[PDB]
């Protein structure tokens, strides 16, 4: 319900709007963002950025923002356009739920 | 509207689906390993089907559906998919649901998971989810889905038909590795042979 | 004249047909899926007929006649023609008629229509409808047709014959949608199988 | 059960006769006519008349009547011989309910 469009090679924000009901903190979260072939862009570990996972395309081109809880991108191209989804895990002693996910489309110039 | 028509078998079929990562060994599809047993007569659908290594027994409350019929198959990596065809929608309430998964083979036990999962996509139905032994590893539960659910679209007869309006689809989930997002994809080997 | 004979199966037919134009989904025709329950005992006719998705009910009021048969098919745009096949005709008295449509599957329901239609095409007789569900979207009903009734003329032994006089025909209509008048025409792909 | 016949080339007017039992209004019912191959002519829906169904060839022909419940045609052709019908419907909130069906056949000198 989130559709993003970018002038020609223009940076990109994807942002995925956690209400955050229960006024958690980023340290008890783990966030993935990733693309329509589920290769990962950048994760968050119980606060602190982990870059395991990242095809090196994507590598570095994207930042992090605490209070917008938005992922910076840049670099875009015009076979770049496609889906993105902000999966939200709650990483619990006894294992992960799934409390956010958000779709958002960006398109490119053509 | 008001009612459903109480058949005996429909031509008429709908969609949503789940799939189960488990820690045993699952090679291919067995054709004919599957059995399912489907009620409606409480209020609340329900549907236990038994499988390659696993009763996976779901419940919709509130629902105005019933199971019509299901199919399940295997994939790469030792995953389960179960897709689940319901008669009809006549309302969008966004009802919860309970699922119980109890290993019947390989890793049985007691009670090893008994949480709820909350499902803020919308925020709005929330699902039980109780899981018997250790074979499991991933759970996905996708309902209303607007992926292409129809196996072989379509069986010789019957006709099919999926949701297509984002704001009702619905995805709890629940994994116990690290990081199995999207813990697996449809159109591969999977067999998807009738449940029953 | 006074009298019908009351026997087992009839060599000689004659005609009535309706159509009904319904909103769910129906292919071809699928030969041996219609089945009917006629009567007469009460000194009404009846026939009861189950189909594709819905039971038609008919019922002719001080008529002297009896359902001998029927035929049923569907033809484009989601139309299902119901032809009817009564012994013969004794008088010329414009008898009123009952019809419910029930729908089974696909749009369920408690009644949604129970008003009469006038049909002053001469002003005669006046026919019931009772539509329980959603799924209808036109009614007709050509009672004496004067069009080509025969499907395959004729069946193997069988003898049938049409009315001829204009004075005789009426039609009986119902549409929810927007001006659907003629709702579908008989000579196409309709395979028109016997109902039964 | 009515006949006109008409000269070569002549205008011609289609009754249908309706006797109006409940002296109702045309801004509770509507009216169509049309020709053999189920093409309409004319309608006038709740008491306007509409044109968005009829088929070019007869745009602008045919006029209509308040008192008199009559179709008028012009510009007859030889080919134009044929079957007529006055399909009257009374729109209530529940739907529409045919109330009236007259049925006529015109020819031309050949
Ligand atoms: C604990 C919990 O989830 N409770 C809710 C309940 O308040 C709501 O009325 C119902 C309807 O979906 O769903 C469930
Ligand atoms: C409400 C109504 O339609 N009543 C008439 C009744 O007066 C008439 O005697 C009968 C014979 O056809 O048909 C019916
Ligand atoms: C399925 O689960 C319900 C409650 O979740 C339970 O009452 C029922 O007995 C279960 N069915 C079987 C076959 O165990
Ligand atoms: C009915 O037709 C639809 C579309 O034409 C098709 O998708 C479906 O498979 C058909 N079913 C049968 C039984 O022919
Ligand atoms: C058919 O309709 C009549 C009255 O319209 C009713 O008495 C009868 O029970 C109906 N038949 C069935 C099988 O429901
Ligand atoms: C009987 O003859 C008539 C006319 O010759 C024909 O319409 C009908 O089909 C025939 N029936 C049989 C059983 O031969």
């Amino acid at each position: 319900m989130l559709k993003i469009q970018a002038y020609f090679n223009e940076t990109a924000d994807l942002p995925c709007q956690f209400a955050n009901s229960q006024n958690q903190s980023l340290s008890e979260l783990v966030v993935f963002w990733q693309d329509q072939e589920n290769l990962v862009l950048n994760e968050v570990y119980l606060g602190k950025e982990k870059f395991d996972s990242v095809h090196s395309k994507y590598m570095g081109r994207t930042s992090f923002d605490s209070d917008s809880w938005t992922l910076r991108l840049h670099n875009l191209q015009i076979k770049d356009k496609g889906l993105y989804q902000c999966i939200i895990h709650h990483k619990k002693p006894t294992g992960m739920i799934r409390i956010h996910q958000m779709n958002s489309e960006l398109s490119v110039l053509a | 509207t008001i009612c459903p028509p109480r058949q005996d078998y429909r031509y008429w079929y709908f969609a949503a689906e789940l799939t189960i990562g488990v820690n045993y060994d699952i090679n291919s599809t067995i054709m004919g390993e599957c059995h399912m047993s489907e009620s409606y007569i409480d209020r609340n659908a329900n549907i236990v089907l038994t499988g390659y290594g696993l009763e996976i027994n779901m419940t919709i409350m509130d629902t105005d559906q019933r199971f019509v019929a299901a199919a399940e198959g295997v994939g790469k990596d030792n995953k389960l998919s179960v897709l689940l065809f319901t008669t009809q929608r006549l309302d969008k309430v966004h009802h919860n649901i309970s699922v119980t998964i109890t290993c019947m083979e390989m890793n049985c036990g007691t009670t090893k998971y008994d949480s709820d999962l909350p499902e803020s996509i919308h925020h709005k139905s929330s699902c039980d989810i109780t899981i018997n032994g250790s074979c499991v590893t991933c759970v996905n539960l996708e309902t209303d889905p607007t992926k292409i659910n129809p196996h072989y679209l379509h069986p010789k007869d019957k006709y099919l038909y999926r949701n297509s309006e984002y704001g009702m689809r619905g995805s709890y989930g629940v994994t116990f590795m690290d990081e199995l997002n999207q813990c697996f994809l449809d159109i591969k080997e999977v067999s998807y042979d009738i449940c029953y």
